[PDB]
């Protein structure tokens, strides 16, 4: 139904992370935000009524000489949460159920830099994009590593898997999806400005884009049908898609962040930020949505 | 040792309810390290003691009082499964 | 009494239309004869100086005789004429009889003649041919007549007012001895004389050929030359030119060749003046021989007396004077002179032309610049002499006259070459050469002595463009070339004069650099120096156009450089651009158009035309490097240039913008151009008011590790300690920019903590800093010799204007003797210096080899 939309979003929560923050992510139970920054991460708690904290739960840093962290990201389940970076000899998987925070198995990455990360639960495989232009697969399982797809430098900024296809994008303005099932070339298509930002739609078949230029795009698996609903004045480099499959939120270098409506493109009222807005996630509660901009973060509730 | 995604305020006014020895040791085991399993998906603490002559248990619930409720709930239904197999297998 | 006057009247009127019109001219010109100016009752001093020829003399007779008819006013009672060629020979006597001698009965009027000092007036000719010392004629002044003193004694205490103060003087002299009477003679009036007007010279061929037609087609031929018109000034010179062209036209030969040059006319005319006869060539070198003393001493009169010292013969004297070379005046009796002063200076190139005790030098000392300057009449003989240097002159004077000519003088020439291609030449000198070679009229001296020119630089004028037209179509080894064609204040004519000019594109191999300055040209020049671009024979690499007009000359010129397969290099600038983007945009949108570097200077420009000049851009597929200075671009024009670099085709690694006009917006948008580009590693901002909020934009795009600038430069931003605290931040983190110049900026103090504490990290990967105009104080310069100690990555460092002298200077020594840091080179100024300041230099040498102690622009 129509009424799955939202209407308002408020918030009266702040982070203080103490520098520029580049990823975010938040637990499904809605309990921890988790903020990667350039050299750490840090935990925080939601269950207080406090207006800004400056005092994480836990800080969890590299030691590496030259160390670099990049991204992070947390499953469905809200158990494992992954973080990768540069100049870092492997990645990491931390485990969040046991009584005490403690790392677990690490797999290899030497001689490369990640900026990608994305997770199957259920088959027990995490993906990651590498600046040389390479995708592999590794396994939580059993730690085992099986993939090579590569070939274009450029074109793999950003990550979106649904099943057996993955889906990439990047400056090259192209739009490629793979098959995990073969071994043959992916399937291109050509847009006219740099992609930086996917989102896919978990009820329908359809892939939510953003482009350079301030437009916004629906691509359907199909292979054949294309939209175009919505403008913004600057670069987006942020879309994220809720759990229901009805709406979507989208950010980037305007600072603004506002939330629109399958199928038609329609606006719903935005919340303005003061500077470029790089990080948005919405929990599987389908009810908090989490922004990073600048060395901050937020934590908002979403009203029906 | 509190876990450390518990919150400690979550701590105070817990609640308390008895059972049996052998349906505690059907239940969790007689080792209990079914214990924190449960705790997590449960998302509260417990603890597991024979207080009466050792014929009967108590468990103590930590956490929220709805949460408390939820988890005395699911006990007592496990409970009642395992009394409703012992009695049919006893009458056999 | 009256006698006298009698007497000088009737010579007068035999040493006597034209003649009177002239000199009435002059009459109104000289305020001393002029019917209009007031006959004051004091001494007039008057000073005519003039070039040779043009009768000076002739006026002064002429006024002499209206005098003696009571034609002039006459206010004076009696006048004498002074002759200094007869008192050159004269030896000391005393002032009366020095002036009595010509008259025979004066010497019973001295009292009355000498007491009335007010009655009497002077005419003196000749004063420069006198050749007394400026020395003799100042010093050993006197106030009597009656004393017995050198001639040059008495003439300078006249001129110097000393006796008879009463009395006026007129004086006829060479512009030379002007200087010397400015020195010595008080209370002067000057006077120049011109000569002949144009009306003049065609009344006087009107006159002398007695039809319209033939006169008409006599003067016009004089009209073709230039130089020999403006020579036509003096009397002799037409007389000349008529006697040689009626002789020409009744013979039938052609005047036109004659007329080119003007040696041609002068030797023409020396060869039909002289009769026939036999063994003429010791007349001639006699005759040589005195014009190049004369023109030594700079004089051109002759006496008795040293002709008969040097052994002359009585008959070649009389050859001379039949043929009105050289002319005897019954009044300065026994003296000869020559026809004018050009025909000498033609004898005397002819004299050193000729194969071989006298003053006479060699010829490397008249070609020689110092004697130019101690002689002026030495540059005319340095054209006679190249001229001279004609293969076919010298054949036909050989074949009239008899003489022999010598190699060794012609290759005299090329020892000297008047060499010009050196830096120190100015363009005088150029032009100079370039007449004297087409004066020349040979093309093997022509080729010989161009072929040293490795660039050349031309200004060109009407009178110009032959003989810059005529040299710069030999040059085969120039390598850059500028024009300038100056506007005037027949076209079928010039075409090939033109058409000689614009061959050097095609002709040369190496001409990779032209440029045209402040150029107006005409539509048939135009054309044809398009038509020569355009060509597939040019091979230029840079090109370089500024303030050509008119506009459609801009426009022809822009269009020849659609498709053109070498130019690499382009830069454009005008005055008006209302058509200038339309060929520009053609140019640019062109398919096969491949130049890799652009830059417009100074153009003026609307919304519009920067629009069409962005989608053209944006269609543009070569160019990597654009320039711009000066343009007034407004924030739209900047906004329109941001939506072309962010478009994911573009490929432009280097961008200046200086002069702009840019504000923080602007600075926003390029901070999202930074984020979203991907090829941008060089940018240039200069003289933009961005300092804060600017450098906050640009930290918010350069903080995202995509980033892929290097360097940045900051010159007259206003940047200040905020700045200075954000561009640390930057650099703490693994960054990818390398360079970073500050200028005109206040960051003495506080920004150079900000430095100096990210400095000190062993993380950092700056190479280069660049620091003018700081003000660093002593208590930050502590900072920054710690931090120099501390650092073992940077490379290079600048720096000037920043007060470090007493104790900053020494301690930052100190540490250099210390630390064995990584940086090489290092440039600063020093108030003073002391001996321990050497020793500590020594010891900075010793402690470290490789540094060397005493761009950013140039890598853009």
């Amino acid at each position: 139904k129509r009424l799955a939309v939202p209407c308002k979003l408020e918030k009266m929560r702040i982070l203080a992370h103490g520098e520029l923050v580049l990823a975010t992510a938040i637990s499904s139970f809605t309990r921890h935000v988790f903020t990667c920054g350039r050299r750490g991460i840090k935990v925080w708690s939601l269950t207080g009524q406090v207006a800004e904290d400056r005092f994480p739960e836990s800080h969890l840093p590299i030691q590496t000489p030259g160390a670099f962290l990049r991204t992070c990201l947390l499953s469905s389940n809200s158990r494992s949460l992954l973080t990768g970076g540069y100049n870092l000899a492997s990645v990491s998987v931390w485990d969040l159920a046991a009584p005490s925070l403690h790392v677990k198995e690490q797999l290899p990455c030497a001689g490369l830099n990640c900026q990608a990360l994305d997770a199957n639960l259920d088959a027990n495989l995490a993906f990651a994009s590498f600046t040389s232009g390479v995708v592999r697969i590794w396994d939580l399982r059993d730690q085992s590593v099986v993939r090579d797809l590569k070939g274009y430098p450029d074109g793999v900024k950003s990550i979106v898997v649904k099943g057996y296809n993955i889906w990439t994008g990047g400056p090259d303005a192209c739009l490629r999806c793979w098959d995990q099932r073969t071994i043959m070339k992916p399937l291109e298509y050509q847009f006219k400005s740099q992609i930086m930002s996917l989102s896919h739609s978990p009820q329908e078949d359809w892939v939510l884009l953003g482009m350079a230029n301030g437009q916004q795009w629906l691509q359907s698996t199909s292979g054949s049908q294309r939209h175009m609903v919505g403008q913004k004045d600057s670069v987006i480099l942020s879309v994220k898609f809720s759990p229901f499959g009805q709406w979507w939120a989208s950010v980037g270098m305007d600072d603004f962040l506002g939330v629109y409506s399958m199928p038609a493109g329609t606006k719903v009222f935005e919340v303005p930020e003061m500077s470029p807005v790089t990080c948005c996630d919405v929990s599987s509660n389908n009810r908090l949505v989490v922004t990073g901009s600048g060395e901050h973060a937020s934590v908002y509730q979403i009203t029906y | 040792i509190r876990p450390w995604w518990f919150p400690v305020q979550e701590l105070r006014d817990p609640l308390v309810f008895y059972l049996e020895a052998w349906l505690a040791d059907e239940l969790f085991g007689p080792d209990r390290a079914i214990i924190p399993e449960m705790e997590w998906t449960s998302q509260a603490l417990l603890t597991v003691d024979i207080v009466d002559s050792g014929n009967l248990v108590e468990i103590t619930v930590f956490g929220r009082p709805r949460v408390q409720n939820r988890v005395k709930s699911m006990l007592l239904c496990l409970a009642w499964f395992h009394r409703e197999h012992r009695a049919r297998a006893e009458k056999m | 009494d009256n006698r006298c006057r009698y007497i000088l009247k009737t010579k007068f009127r035999e040493m006597w239309k034209e003649v009177q019109v002239m000199a009435e001219r002059y009459k109104m010109l000289i305020p001393f004869s002029n019917p209009r100016v007031l006959p004051g009752p004091f001494s007039y001093t008057v000073v005519l100086y003039g070039p040779a020829g043009l009768g000076k003399t002739t006026l002064a007779q002429k006024l002499m005789l209206d005098w003696a008819e009571d034609n002039l006013i006459h206010k004076f009672k009696y006048a004498f004429y002074l002759s200094c060629r007869e008192l050159s020979r004269l030896g000391p006597c005393s002032f009366a009889e020095l002036v009595f001698r010509d008259w025979p009965e004066l010497q019973d009027d001295i009292p009355h003649i000498l007491a009335q000092a007010r009655k009497i007036l002077f005419v003196i000719d000749g004063f420069d041919e006198l050749g007394a010392a400026p020395g003799a004629l100042i010093e050993d002044i006197c106030g009597d007549w009656e004393k017995k003193k050198p001639v040059p004694v008495l003439l300078g205490s006249l001129l110097n007012r000393v006796m008879l103060p009463k009395a006026a003087l007129l004086v006829t002299t060479r512009p030379r001895a002007l200087r010397d009477l400015r020195i010595l003679a008080e209370e002067p009036i000057y006077i120049r004389v011109e000569g002949f007007l144009e009306e003049d010279r065609r009344a006087y061929f009107l006159r002398h050929f007695g039809d319209e037609d033939q006169a008409m087609r006599a003067f016009e031929l004089m009209r073709s030359n230039a130089a020999l018109f403006q020579l036509g000034s003096a009397p002799a010179v037409c007389w000349i030119v008529c006697t040689t062209l009626k002789l020409q036209m009744e013979k039938g030969e052609d005047p036109v060749p004659t007329c080119l040059t003007r040696t041609g006319l002068f030797l023409r005319f020396l060869c039909s003046r002289f009769p026939q006869g036999a063994q003429l060539r010791g007349a001639l070198r006699t005759l040589s021989l005195l014009a190049a003393q004369g023109l030594w001493a700079q004089t051109s009169v002759l006496h008795r007396e040293d002709l008969e010292r040097l052994g002359v013969q009585e008959s070649d004297l009389r050859l001379f004077l039949d043929g009105d070379i050289l002319r005897q005046d019954r009044v300065s009796k026994g003296c000869y002179s020559f026809i004018h002063l050009s025909f000498q200076q033609f004898l005397t190139a002819l004299f050193y032309t000729l194969e071989k005790t006298w003053d006479i030098g060699d010829v490397q000392k008249l070609l020689s610049g110092v004697e130019r300057l101690r002689n002026p009449d030495l540059i005319q003989a340095g054209y006679y002499s190249f001229g001279l240097a004609n293969e076919k002159r010298a054949k036909e004077l050989e074949a009239t006259f008899g003489c022999r000519m010598s190699p060794d003088i012609k290759q005299e020439l090329l020892r000297c070459d008047i060499s010009c291609k050196g830096g120190h030449s100015t363009v005088t000198d150029l032009q100079e050469l370039l007449g004297c070679l087409y004066e020349s009229q040979e093309e093997e001296l022509v080729k010989e002595v161009m072929a040293q020119f490795k660039e050349i630089s031309l200004h060109l004028n009407a009178v110009d463009v032959v003989p810059s037209s005529f040299c710069v179509k030999h040059c085969r080894n120039l390598q850059k070339m500028s024009l300038q064609v100056i506007k005037e204040n027949d076209d079928q004519h010039m075409l090939p004069f033109w058409t000689d000019l614009c061959s050097i594109f095609g002709s040369n191999k190496d001409l990779m650099g032209l440029a045209i300055n402040d150029s107006f040209l005409s539509a048939s020049l135009v054309r044809i120096l398009c038509e020569q671009i355009a060509s597939d024979t040019c091979h230029l690499q840079r090109v370089v156009f500024k303030n050509i007009s008119p506009a459609d000359a801009h426009r022809n010129l822009c269009l020849a450089l659609r498709g053109h397969k070498t130019v690499t290099y382009l830069t454009l600038q005008g005055n008006d651009q209302d058509d200038m983007f339309p060929a520009l945009c053609e140019v640019l949108r062109h398919p096969e158009c491949n130049l890799r570097y652009l830059g417009l200077v100074s153009c003026s420009a609307t919304t519009q035309q920067w629009a069409d000049l962005s989608l053209a851009l944006e269609v543009n597929q070569s160019l990597t490097c654009v320039n711009l200075s000066d343009n007034e671009l407004l924030d739209e024009g900047a906004k329109l240039l941001y939506t072309t670099l962010r478009h994911p085709k573009c490929f432009l690694q280097r961008l200046s913008l200086e002069n702009c006009h840019l504000t923080e917006a602007n600075c926003k948008d390029l901070a999202a151009v930074l984020v979203v580009s991907r090829e941008l590693t060089h940018l240039c901002l200069a003289k933009n008011p961005i300092g804060n909020t600017g450098v906050k934009f640009l930290c918010e795009g350069l903080r995202y590790p995509e980033c892929k600038l290097q360097t940045l430069v900051l010159w007259n931003c206003d940047i200040t300690s905020d700045g200075c605290c954000d561009l640390t931040k930057l650099l703490q983190e693994k960054s990818s920019l390398l360079c970073l110049d500050l200028g005109l900026n206040h960051i003495g103090v506080k920004g150079m903590k900000f430095l100096c504490e990210a400095l000190r990290k062993p993380l950092c990967n700056l190479r280069c800093l660049w620091l003018w105009g700081c003000s660093i104080p002593p208590f930050s310069c502590e900072d920054l010799c710690s931090a120099l100690s501390c650092n073992q990555s940077l490379v290079t460092l600048d720096l000037g204007q920043n007060p470090l002298g007493s104790s900053g200077v020494k301690m930052l020594f100190e540490t250099l003797t210390c630390s064995s840091g990584t940086l090489r080179t290092l440039r600063l100024k020093i108030d003073d210096f002391n001996d321990e300041l050497n020793k500590l230099l020594e010891e900075i040498e010793e402690k470290n080899p490789q540094l060397i102690i005493d761009s950013h622009d140039f890598m853009i």
